[PDB]
């Protein structure tokens, strides 16, 4: 947040009293403007509402790269000045899928190719079915 | 950016984008690129 | 007459590519498999123009030539 | 820098003829004999009609042979075409009319020329 | 060897040695296309 | 005026229509435009050749080239033609030299010849009462300069020479 | 754009988009008789789904308010479907087969071109297809 003169403080815009934004529904923003923690945003929804003050100009700050994880702990402060600041922490899992990349001690970083079942991964003499298998070559 | 535009004209003759003639007969005897193979002769190589 | 008995492969593509586009675009057919089987058959309501690098022309028409 | 009495006639328009509205008048209705046939048609432009109506009235000629005598004895002249446009159409009976109705025909050809010629136009016109 | 007697034959077109740094077209066929529904 | 000249022109088909479907297709577009480099078109009469049908480099359009001839109907200036009395006002007059119309100047008009608001149609008349221009008559009037308005061209009709004035 | 991922069990002229990305391009389909009874299926399902379309060039934006008063479809316009299997891309020319995750499996990062006409695919298919380099 930054006073100057256009100023912007962090509120929650209504849709036909502020300008230029996204279907981007306000559901997540409390009262202030900012998301309580465990609150899940999906891709592109609005976590900070701040406006520039002009009627109004439309300063979003978006969920970048869509990755649909939970909002997991918000703090506000001030500034090295004297204006109120925000700090916000989305958190996601990212379970290994097709393509996340694998290395071990030894050199040779590999990608990861399919996903079989246990059901289908080779078992021992004893039921051990391997969690990796590398290549020879 | 030496050869951009060197083509075979349908003289087949090989011209470019400065339309200079390059080579009469393209790779000296107009035969293709990906449609020759190795083989050998048999009267240059045994005696006499 | 200088110029090759035979289609070479660029002409096959500006034939199909452009005789395909004539007949999506509501022509009588005489899209893109269906002018494979024309030229295959030979029918098709095309005449190639070739230049010759004088500034010269020859117009040949589809089944005066061999295709491939 | 061009004007029809100072005779730019560019290469655009050097190939050029004259056309009376008697001469138009037996190549419209040609024009409409195509209209005719293939009939119920969607009809022929406005701008056309307005020279329907414009060929109509102001046919000096009539018979197939006086439209033709009267251009082909102003072919035998050497007078321009688009001063003739006034010779058969505007129609100056007489030598000072014609130099008056033409004022840039000074500096020509002989009154005598321009009386007797005219003259001779005016025998063979198809009044009504 | 065709691609060695192209770059031998580009620098040496001019007499002497030097550094680097669709022809055709298509006619509709109308009197096939009269015929053919 | 009327003159009977070549146009080169080339026609647009869409592959809708795959000869004679381009020569009814020719009558439609560009009979009667307004040309600054040869005027109305009136009519063709001869066309010299069906030219070669060019593919262009995609979109599917074929391009017919076809030579033709037409009678062309350009304004010409310094051109006196007999035309047709529809309008007399003291700002000018607004009559049509066949389907091309005209204005005849305040400069150009006669201060001799004063405004008639006597006949049913204004026109402009005599004191002797025997000179009263009437409906279709005949006026002649100099091209003196092509004034287009609304991408068309009305002409300037002169009354300052000669026989010029009503017949 | 996104990673490369290996997989023998395609012929090799032949790419593994996945619908995450397949459901953004676009390839601008003209209407024929063979497919004005095929489209009108893809233009009722908009956006929503993955088989769906996104512009109708008659240019309605097909993904929000669909208005069924202007779901015709006559011959001679422009549809804007997402993507389907056997339709031709760029590195020579791939051919897409759709195996939902996010890699591209390829036969053996990049990018993808998809051209726009039925006369820039056929220089592809007769010149650069990946068994013709």
């Amino acid at each position: 947040e930054s006073k100057k003169d256009q100023e912007e403080v962090f509120e929650k815009p209504t849709r036909e009293t502020c300008q230029g934004m996204r279907h981007a529904i306000y559901d997540k923003l409390d009262d202030d403007g900012l998301i309580a923690p465990g609150v899940r945003v999906s891709g592109d929804d609005v976590i900070i509402g701040k406006t520039v003050t002009l009627t109004k100009r439309d300063c979003s700050t978006f969920l970048r790269t869509s990755e649909t994880g939970i909002v997991d702990q918000v703090m506000v402060t001030l500034n090295q000045e004297g204006y109120k600041f925000c700090k916000i922490r989305v958190r996601s899992v990212r379970i290994p899928q097709i393509g996340d990349k694998f290395a071990s001690r030894h050199g040779q970083k590999g990608t990861c190719g399919i996903q079989y079942r246990q059901e289908d991964m080779p078992f021992t003499c004893e039921g051990i079915t391997p969690d990796i298998i590398i290549n020879p070559h | 950016k030496s050869m951009e535009s060197v083509m075979v004209k349908y003289d087949a003759t090989v011209r470019n984008s400065i339309n200079q003639v390059v080579q009469l007969r393209y790779g000296e005897d107009g035969l293709a690129g990906e449609s020759v193979e190795f083989q050998n002769l048999a009267t240059l190589k045994p005696s006499n | 007459r200088i110029t090759t008995p035979y289609m070479t492969k660029y002409e096959r593509a500006r034939v199909l590519g452009t005789r395909a586009l004539q007949i999506a675009m509501c022509a009588p057919v005489m899209p893109l498999l269906i002018a494979m089987k024309e030229l295959k058959a030979r029918k098709i309501p095309i005449i190639i123009r070739r230049y010759l690098p004088d500034g010269s022309y020859e117009d040949w028409g589809v089944d005066e030539l061999i295709i491939t | 820098e061009e004007d029809a009495s100072q005779l730019i006639f560019p290469k655009e328009f050097e190939t050029a003829e004259t056309l009376l509205n008697s001469e138009v008048h037996m190549l419209l209705e040609h024009r409409k004999q195509q209209n005719e046939s293939a009939e119920d048609e969607q009809e022929l432009s406005e701008v056309f009609m307005k020279t329907l109506n414009y060929t109509a009235r102001f046919s000096r000629f009539k018979n197939r042979e006086t439209i033709a005598s009267v251009r082909s004895l102003l072919l035998q002249k050497k007078l321009h075409k688009f001063e003739l446009a006034c010779l058969a159409n505007l129609c100056p009976e007489t030598a000072e009319e014609s130099k008056a109705l033409i004022p840039s025909l000074e500096g020509r050809f002989e009154d005598e020329e321009l009386q007797q010629i005219l003259d001779d136009i005016q025998t063979k016109r198809s009044f009504q | 060897y065709r691609h060695l007697a192209l770059l031998c034959d580009t620098m040496t077109c001019r007499g002497h040695l030097m550094a680097i740094t669709g022809c055709f077209d298509l006619l509709l066929d109308a009197e096939k296309c009269k015929y053919g529904m | 005026m009327f003159y009977h000249i070549s146009l080169e022109h080339e026609i647009l088909l869409h592959p809708r229509y795959f000869l004679n479907t381009v020569k009814q297709k020719l009558f439609t577009e560009v009979e009667g435009t307004c040309t600054g480099k040869y005027g109305f078109v009136i009519a063709v009469t001869t066309i010299d050749n069906i030219g070669a049908g060019v593919i262009q480099p995609g979109r599917g359009f074929v391009l017919y080239p076809v030579k033709y001839k037409a009678i062309v109907f350009r304004p010409f200036k310094g051109e006196v033609v007999d035309a047709v009395v529809t309008q007399v006002n003291k700002v000018g007059l607004f009559t049509e030299i066949g389907p091309m119309s005209c204005f005849i100047s305040r400069h150009s008009i006669p201060s001799e010849m004063e405004f008639d608001p006597n006949s049913n149609p204004p026109c402009y008349k005599t004191m002797d009462e025997d000179i009263v221009i009437q409906q279709d008559d005949e006026i002649r009037l100099k091209i003196v300069g092509t004034r287009v308005d609304k991408n068309d061209i009305f002409a300037i009709g002169s009354l300052m020479d000669d026989y010029l004035g009503l017949v | 754009r996104t990673v490369i991922t290996p997989d023998p069990n395609l012929s090799i002229d032949q790419v593994g988009v996945p619908r995450s990305i397949a459901a953004n391009m676009t390839f601008a389909e003209i209407v024929t008789p063979f497919n004005i009874d095929r489209l009108q299926e893809l233009v009722r399902r908009g956006n929503s789904q993955y088989p769906g379309a996104k512009y109708i060039i008659r240019r309605i934006d097909l993904r929000f308010h669909p208005k069924p008063s202007d779901l015709h479809l006559q011959t001679g316009y422009k549809v804007e479907r997402h993507m389907c299997d056997g339709d031709i891309v760029i590195f020579m020319g791939h051919r897409v087969r759709i195996l939902p995750w996010s890699t591209f499996r390829l036969n053996l990062e990049m990018n993808l071109h998809l051209p726009q006409s039925l006369e820039t695919r056929a220089e592809i298919q007769e010149l650069a297809m990946v068994p013709r380099m």
